[PDB]
């Protein structure tokens, strides 16, 4: 079977560099060609160079010249990426493929992806802040309830609601930016028949800094 | 009585690359196969199919002799049953290859200063090569996805490759000349004997 | 460099229901073109290569036509599956351009917005800012326009929003607006609204509170 494993997401400051490996298995590694890519978030795809394992040769991107370096390695069949002089607008997923032309294709086979971001910030616990309906009957048919996070770092946090147990319509936005770090809601529907007689909390969880913070909401 | 030219295709001073080999057919003649034997002067004397003495008694209705120049470390792949990028791209044996081959050394003719590159072999090719096949041709082998025009760039190559016959190379490198004969034999009766 | 361009981005088509996904290129491609399919996430398999030709796993209901200049990846029998991103790419001279993409969508009737708005509680009080939120829930189409009135001034600085994907349940969008400030900012003024404007209504749904 045919397989591409890729490495793991990592964290980078602006300026360093990285190496992300693509190991191959399943198929003859000398003669197919790998290309690499890059999918920035939102935007559309991009390509930005092929290496060829039994020669060497290769013809990168004329926007990604100064930007990134491909070797090869035989020993092991693993290709490799290393990205130089990092900047904000690096903040994208990066793929590896692989050409078909001896088998009559024109095939790129991506793999699984390493999501690499870029930050100057050390890593943050979350606050949570729950959000105020408010008091009763606003309104009198479906109540909206909402937990607010506001500086953590980095990407994801587990929002779930009664630990885990309403589901009826739990909204969570995703994450933006607007300090150089992330923030999100969610958004929960409570019928008025056990809201505000039964206690609806909302349990955020950061498997990155390992604290586990509940906040009840409390009628206001 | 004349005797067979096999002294021509041995003893010549122009001989023809791997890719582009060059055979001609010896026939009406008598072989003396007794004299390349015991010359002393070759490095792999060995047959296929034949004993390598019994050669001036049972005879053949044609012979067919191929000359080319390859490596030393590459001598091996002409062989029935081999593989390599000589043996499947330039020049292959079948399994019923009856006949016998014959290598030298040739350090002393084709090598100087400067480095040879008139001896070109195929490194890379579409698929495999049939027995007893050549085949002449430029065209640029598509490696990848990318249709060239027939240019020079990425995913398509020059099929050909020069050879590096500098005298200053190991005894592994140096250019080593080999002649194929490849005796056959048919129904009708025989024309080179004795 | 060859710019391929798609258009539209977006395209809603129900199940059972015939779609063709377009791309045009900028010089003479000839024929050697592709198709990608991209789930949400996951990564993008191959489809259809030198629009003519399908891959081994991929359903035979993905076809492609067109040479030259006009390419259409055409879907006849339409599923649940079917929601992904699509691209198309070239193969004819150095470095691949890749297109823009369409992303797929479920039709559904027109639904109104259901706007919340959430005053900062007593713990961002004691925080160091304050934040007001204003949810948007189970809504069709997917352009909106929303507006933060301060006292009937629009405010522009601080105002982000945060868009969904399609929910995988009943086929309808979700978003929410931060507005970021300070303390004495938010008790500068004594009203706030959350002005969310839509193609179910003429007049904007209006929502705010006191103090």
């Amino acid at each position: 079977e045919v397989q591409l494993q890729q490495s793991g997401p990592e964290l980078v400051k602006p300026g360093a560099s990285v190496k992300i490996s693509c190991k191959t298995s399943g198929y003859t590694f000398t003669e197919y060609t790998m290309y690499w890519v890059k999918q920035s978030h939102g935007k559309s795809l991009e390509w930005i160079g092929g290496i060829n394992p039994n020669i060497g040769d290769t013809s990168y991107n004329q926007n990604f010249k100064g930007k990134a370096t491909l070797t090869v390695d035989r020993s092991s069949s693993t290709a490799y990426m290393e990205l130089r002089s990092l900047t904000s607008e690096d903040s994208a997923v990066y793929y590896c493929a692989r050409d078909g032309y001896p088998y009559y294709y024109a095939l790129d086979h991506w793999g699984q992806g390493t999501s690499v971001t870029v930050s100057s910030a050390k890593t943050t616990p979350p606050s949570v802040y729950p959000l105020a309906p408010g008091s009763a009957a606003q309104t009198n048919s479906m109540v909206t309830l909402g937990c607010l996070v506001k500086g953590y770092f980095p990407e994801p946090v587990t929002v779930t609601w009664n630990s885990g147990s309403l589901s009826s319509g739990v909204h969570t936005f995703p994450a933006v930016l607007q300090s150089d770090l992330y923030t999100l809601s969610s958004s929960v529907t409570v019928p008025s028949s056990t809201w505000p007689s039964e206690t609806v909390t909302c349990n955020v969880a950061h498997p990155a800094s390992s604290t586990k913070v509940d906040k009840k909401i409390v009628p206001r | 009585t004349n005797l067979c030219p096999f002294g021509e295709v041995f003893n010549a001073t122009r001989f023809a690359s791997v890719y582009a080999w060059n055979r001609k057919r010896i026939s009406n003649c008598v072989a003396d196969y007794s004299v390349l034997y015991n010359s002393a002067s070759f490095s792999t004397f060995k047959c296929y199919g034949v004993s390598p003495t019994k050669l001036n008694d049972l005879c053949f209705t044609n012979v067919y002799a191929d000359s080319f120049v390859i490596r030393g470390d590459e001598v091996r792949q002409i062989a029935p049953g081999q593989t390599g990028k000589i043996a499947d791209y330039n020049y292959k044996l079948p399994d019923d290859f009856t006949g016998c081959v014959i290598a030298w050394n040739s350090n002393n003719l084709d090598s100087k200063v400067g480095g040879n590159y008139n001896y070109r072999y195929r490194l890379f090719r579409k698929s495999n090569l049939k027995p007893f096949e050549r085949d002449i041709s430029t065209e640029i082998y598509q490696a990848g996805s990318k249709p060239c025009n027939g240019v020079e760039g990425f995913n398509c190559y020059f099929p050909l490759q020069s050879y590096g016959f500098q005298p200053t190379n190991g005894v592994g490198y140096q250019p080593y000349r080999v002649v194929v004969l490849s005796f056959e034999l048919l129904h009708a009766p025989a024309t080179v004997c004795g | 460099d060859i710019v391929m361009t798609q258009s539209q981005k977006f395209m809603s088509t129900s199940v059972g229901d015939r779609v063709s996904v377009t791309c045009k290129a900028s010089q003479n491609v000839g024929t050697n073109v592709a198709w990608y399919q991209q789930k949400p996430g996951q990564s993008p398999k191959a489809l259809i290569y030198s629009t003519s030709y399908r891959y081994s796993g991929v359903p035979d209901r993905f076809t492609g036509s067109g040479s030259g200049t006009d390419f259409t990846l055409t879907i006849s029998n339409v599923q649940s599956e079917d929601l992904a991103e699509y691209f198309c790419q070239q193969y004819n001279s150095y470095p691949y351009t890749f297109g823009g993409g369409t992303k797929l969508e479920i039709k559904r009737a027109d639904a109104a917005p259901t706007v919340s708005i959430f005053p900062p509680s007593s713990e961002q009080l004691t925080s160091g800012g304050a934040s007001v939120v204003c949810f948007l829930n189970n809504f069709y189409p997917k352009d909106i326009n929303v507006k933060w009135k301060i006292d009937g001034s629009e405010r522009q600085n601080g105002v982000l929003n945060s868009w969904t994907d399609q929910d995988s349940k009943d086929s309808t969008y979700s978003m929410s607006s931060t507005l970021t400030l300070t303390k004495d900012e938010y008790e500068r003024h004594n009203s706030y609204t959350c002005e969310a404007t839509h193609k179910t209504s003429t007049s904007p749904i209006v929502k705010s509170f006191n103090r």
